[PDB]
């Protein structure tokens, strides 16, 4: 059955969406890391679910 | 292999909307709940 | 590598490469004496 309607607004993410890559401790260092990420600053889609989807 | 409603929702107790048929599968998890 | 953690029981452990380093050998000359001294250079005394 259908009974889930849509709305779709856009926001920023800001910095979130950092993850750790690696189970490997690492303290005290800056280190560089080339990994699917999300973007610093996106439009991130902000969906109200209200009761193709 | 699941096949779904093209409005898939879960009915919480049963999750008879969500999947019409269930065949063959291929792996399986069950932990500690993500969401808390 | 500096830290493991021990599969069997859930410890944080350092391993750390023990003592080593270079041999200096302090001699006068050959013709005056035969004589010799050894520096182990960047380790402590109680290591050697
Ligand atoms: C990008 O984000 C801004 C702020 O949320 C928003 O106003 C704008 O419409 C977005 N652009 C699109 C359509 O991605
Ligand atoms: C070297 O060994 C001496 C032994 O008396 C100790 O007093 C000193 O603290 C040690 N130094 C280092 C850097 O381990």
């Amino acid at each position: 059955v259908n009974l889930i309607t849509r709305t779709q607004s856009y926001t920023n993410s800001f910095t979130r969406g950092v993850y750790y890559p690696d189970k490997v401790f690492r303290s005290s260092v800056l280190h560089s890391t080339q990994d699917l990420f999300l973007p610093f600053f996106s439009n991130v889609t902000w969906f109200h679910a209200i009761h193709n989807p | 292999e699941f096949q779904f409603c093209n409005d898939p929702f879960l009915d919480v107790e049963s999750e008879f909307r969500v999947y019409s048929s269930a065949n063959n599968c291929t792996f399986e998890y069950v932990s500690q709940p993500f969401l808390m | 590598t500096d830290a493991v953690r021990d599969p069997q029981t859930l410890e944080i452990l350092d391993i750390t490469p023990c003592s080593f380093g270079g041999v200096s050998v302090i001699t006068p000359g050959t013709n005056t004496s035969n004589q010799v001294a050894v520096l182990y250079q960047g380790v402590n005394c109680t290591e050697v």
